[PDB]
């Protein structure tokens, strides 16, 4: 009920980002939602003296037919001054279960600094540019802005103080509009505890990180090897020598001496079996000298494997993976590659938020025009990461399969 | 006097750290000075401007051409940025047919909306004196000046705020605003429509805004932004392709302007060759001879632009369809319609700048473009008619290393059909010969070698001049494709070649790649395997080509 002064970074103007075109039903949904928010004082119409703009669109989250308003505050977030910090809970990922809650409504009860409101301007577009766009600016803390959790941190501490004092074994983390609650209870006890916390927050998404581990490089176990099998094995081992030092392939390449048919079976020599066994032992160990640096960006690479299977690696330095994974979940996206990719990006970003408390920069195996045309149709999260586009097919794809 | 409602001013500032303009007034002739004195006297009598004392340090030049012309370029450089709402014009194909339609130009548009009083001092201008023997007459603007940076945005927002309640309480009509003209449409009877137009003129009069007392001088067809708007249809203003003995660069740019503009309603307009003649010219007066491809293309453009073709208006109750045809050389053409033979609009898509490509990627890109354009114009994605079999698309997207998606579509059998020209095997082929290929070149003399050794003892090495490593790796693969049967396994260490072939092109800039493609099309089964180089893998003979 008392506004805290908020400014931008020195030398940076407000965001001026073009609003992209929206379908008619999304425009209508935003008209109704923004009308209600205006009746509630959360937003106010603005005149042409406000040159700033931030894109807006509408989504439909899980298990709900009601539309939701999503603002792409990426530019404003990177242009907003750095708020300060709380060390990331390194035990949130260790906990057995974590539940994600949307505490976005709580932000709308705290007013926003006056002189800063003009930087949160957004535009409801019109079809065919017939009528001018409906321009609004926020009067309260907006959902999606990085300053909203930083400002509300004190109030959130006061609200969560009794529950924290009651259960010292429950870990609580906050990122943007989401609250991550980790524990080790039973699924039923966890659900009843989550209802207890949501009614505790009312009067004022099952995740299981324990069922997630890092993935090793595995080699085939065969009784008869063809020329092709040994060639692929030598390729994968040669690629893995960039990650593990002692990888040695000369005794296996010695088997490929001569111009033999690809499907011809080759028996392994004793030196080749010993070499392959030593390589297995090397691959069973973790990578040498792999650390996290909070001052560096996280990079996430995704490969499409086919049959709804996807692989990903989060790292900071090449060949120094901090996390690897294989998302193969099938949820109403059997016939749509882009929807699968979008859900995969959301899951990887969620895991990244749980582990390090920030979002990675993605390298997407998709053309820019396709992704930018369709990704908002399948987005259900309140945050948005950064992404770039991979146009050359990477050779290492099958080495993650 | 009936009280006129006040129009709320828009608070305006200058750019941060900057100051108002201070420009020396130009010396004017006695005639121009007298004319400007008369005009500014009348405007001061009307209230648009006001005389100011010597305290105002700012000044903006003034001219007479009589008509007064104030040059606000410096103040425009120094004025803050505004939210310009005119970005992209309404496309006629997006309009919805109405029984009765009226156009109302507003009189004294900018001059009927007041200016922020704290900002008026920056609009100061002086009228020179006769023989400059007295201090010039100092004025400042009290309303939105013509040519000032903020006039269109402030005027449009004010007009919107004024029109909001009338549009709210008259849902049976549609109102749109554009510059100094309003478009009002309705499906009511002509009497009810003219009545509601009178109600709108009264509503605008309540804020002191003037509408045509006479009948509106603009009646259908309306000529607007190169468009012809008719009661039941729309088209482009007439496009005439002139006859020229010699075509220069500006004639070719005029021709590609008329063709690019005419392509949005005329189906089949091609501009690849005529725009290709302009590649890397940067000379407006340079005469460029016409290739026979550009002459044939221009002849087909004249055959399409022979008789007028019109587009219909949008009917939201009918489905939206978009049909695509391949035209060749990376050209694609499309029609968006709701009924057969009656197009809403048309257009084209040219492939991007690339070294390798295939038809499926280009069709995908064109689909994305049409989707975005349709969402802009009509607020929905159309159903597509595409010249590609369902089986072809399924094989492509299921086997493609990138993620890809086309919205709801159906196959239309209108040749040339987009197809997959070759498909590599997933596993080695039993009974097929295995060609181990390699190539290598010298970086200084540009001499190299490319060849293969196979499991049946077949061998070949060919020496090459003026080549590179990449060229010799491709050439080695090409030799293996030339000398093998219908089924063949090929082993290479070239990450470059595998990077090219795994992108699945059917056309390339490199003639060597295109020859490889032509060979792949003739094969029954091809398995391409990769191994690391210099790792002692027998068969992979780097030494055989480094001699
Ligand atoms: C946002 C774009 C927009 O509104 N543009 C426009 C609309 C318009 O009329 C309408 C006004 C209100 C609702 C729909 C309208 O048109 C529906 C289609 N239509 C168009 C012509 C006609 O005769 N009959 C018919 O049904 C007219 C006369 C326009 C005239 C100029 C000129 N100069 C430029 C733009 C115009």
């Amino acid at each position: 009920i008392e506004t805290v002064p908020v400014k931008l970074k020195p030398g940076m103007d407000g965001p001026k980002v073009k609003q992209w075109p929206l379908t008619e039903e999304k425009i209508k949904a935003l008209v109704e939602i923004c009308t209600e928010m205006e009746k509630e004082g959360k937003i106010s119409k603005i005149g042409p003296e406000n040159p700033y703009n931030t894109p807006v669109f509408a989504i439909k989250k899980k298990d709900s037919t009601k539309w939701r308003k999503l603002v792409d505050f990426r530019e404003l977030n990177k242009r907003t001054q750095d708020f300060w910090g709380i060390p990331h809970p390194a035990g949130l990922k260790k906990k057995k279960s974590v539940t994600v809650l949307d505490v976005g409504d709580a932000y709308f009860s705290v007013p926003l600094d006056e002189d800063f409101r003009k930087y949160t301007a957004f535009t409801i577009p019109s079809i065919n540019n017939e009528t001018p766009g409906i321009r609004y600016q926020y009067n309260v803390l907006p959902q999606g802005w990085k300053g909203s959790p930083a400002i509300f941190q004190s109030s959130m501490t006061k609200i969560l103080e009794p529950f924290k004092k009651q259960n010292p074994d429950i870990v609580i983390y906050q990122y943007m509009d989401d609250l991550y609650v980790g524990s080790d209870l039973e699924i039923g006890q966890h659900r009843t505890k989550i209802e207890e916390l949501r009614q505790h927050l009312l009067r004022w998404y099952e995740l299981h990180p324990d069922k997630w581990t890092v993935q090793p490089i595995v080699l085939p176990e065969k009784d008869s090897w063809t020329v092709n099998d040994i060639q692929k094995l030598v390729g994968k081992l040669n690629w893995a020598s960039q990650i593990y030092p002692g990888i040695k392939v000369r005794q296996l390449s010695k088997l490929l001496r001569g111009t033999k048919a690809l499907t011809e079976v080759i028996p392994l020599t004793e030196e080749a079996e010993l070499e392959l066994a030593e390589n297995r032992e090397i691959l069973k160990e973790p990578v040498h000298g792999v650390y996290y640096d909070p001052s560096k960006d996280l990079i996430a690479e995704i490969q499409k494997q086919g049959q709804g299977q996807w692989t990903y690696q989060i790292y900071q330095e090449p060949f120094k993976n901090l996390k690897t994974g294989k998302y193969a979940r099938m949820r109403g996206a059997h016939t749509n590659d882009v929807k699968q990719l979008t859900e995969a990006v959301q899951k990887i970003t969620t895991e990244s938020i749980v582990i390090w408390g920030k979002t990675p920069k993605f390298k997407l195996p998709i053309q820019k025009e396709t992704w930018e045309t369709w990704w908002t149709e399948y987005w259900q999260a309140t945050w948005i990461p950064e992404w770039e586009f991979v146009n050359t097919p990477p050779l290492v794809k099958l080495w993650y399969q | 006097m009936v009280p006129i409602s006040p129009i709320e001013t828009v608070p305006v500032k200058l750019k941060p750290g900057m100051d108002g303009p201070k420009v020396k007034q130009w010396p004017l002739t006695e005639e121009k000075i007298k004319a400007l004195v008369e005009i500014c006297t009348e405007m001061e009598k009307e209230g648009k401007i006001s005389k100011i004392g010597p305290e105002n340090p700012y000044n903006t030049p003034v001219f007479a051409i009589w008509r007064k012309l104030v040059d606000f370029r410096e103040l425009n450089k120094r004025t803050q940025d505004f939210w310009e709402v005119q970005l992209g014009i309404p496309h006629p194909a997006g309009l919805k047919k109405k029984k009765s339609v009226t156009v109302l130009d507003v009189g004294d548009a900018y001059f009927s909306v007041p200016l922020d009083e704290d900002f008026r001092k920056y609009t100061a201008f002086t009228i020179p004196s006769i023989n400059n023997e007295t201090p010039g007459i100092r004025y400042q603007y009290n309303v939105l000046p013509q040519g000032w940076k903020g006039s269109p945005a402030i005027f449009q927002s004010s007009m919107t705020k004024i029109l909001e309640p009338f549009a709210a309480q008259n849902p049976d009509i549609v109102i749109c605003q554009y510059m100094d003209d309003l478009y009002v449409g309705s499906d009511l009877e002509i009497g009810q429509h003219r009545t509601k137009i009178e109600e709108l003129r009264q509503h605008l009069l309540r804020w002191g805004l003037t509408t045509p007392d006479k009948k509106h001088q603009k009646e259908p067809p309306f000529l607007w932004m190169g468009y012809e708007l008719h009661p039941d249809k729309w088209t482009v203003q007439p496009i005439v392709l002139p006859e020229k003995d010699s075509w220069t660069v500006n004639d070719i740019q005029k021709l590609v302007g008329k063709l690019n503009w005419a392509s949005q309603i005329y189906p089949g307009i091609k501009v690849r060759q005529l725009s290709k003649l302009l590649r890397g010219t940067k000379a407006l007066t340079e005469v460029i001879p016409l290739t026979e491809e550009a002459e044939l293309e221009l002849a087909e453009n004249r055959e399409i632009l022979k008789e007028p073709v019109h587009g219909v208006y949008y009917d939201p109750s009918k489905d939206l369809i978009a049909e695509i045809q391949k035209q060749g050389q990376g050209q694609w053409t499309y029609q968006i319609y709701q009924e057969p033979f009656k197009n809403l609009k048309t257009g084209k898509y040219a492939r991007m700048r690339g070294a390798h490509t295939n038809d499926v990627k280009q069709l995908t890109e064109a689909v994305q473009k049409i989707t975005t354009e349709s969402i802009v114009i009509w607020g929905k994605t159309p159903k597509f008619k595409l010249p590609i079999q369902k089986e072809t698309w399924e094989t492509w997207w299921t086997e493609y290393w990138q993620a890809t998606w086309i919205p709801e579509w159906e196959f239309v059998n209108t040749p040339p059909l987009v197809k997959l020209w070759y498909q590599l095997e997933k596993e080695p082929i039993v009974g097929a010969e295995t060609f181990y290929v390699d190539g290598a070149a010298n970086r200084e003399t540009k001499l190299g070698k490319a060849g293969y050794v196979t499991n049946k003892g077949r061998q070949k090495v060919v020496p090459l001049t003026n080549t590179t490593n990449q060229k010799t790796e491709l050439q080695a693969i090409y030799l293996a494709l030339q000398d093998s049967g219908l089924e063949v396994n090929i082993v290479t260490d070239s990450q470059y070649a595998l990077g090219i072939i795994q992108a699945q092109p059917d056309k390339s800039e490199s003639e060597l790649v295109n020859q490889i493609i032509e060979q792949l099309i003739k094969k029954e089964k091809v398995y391409l395997a990769w191994v690391p180089a210099h790792k002692g893998i027998g068969g992979n003979e780097q030494v055989d080509k480094l001699v």
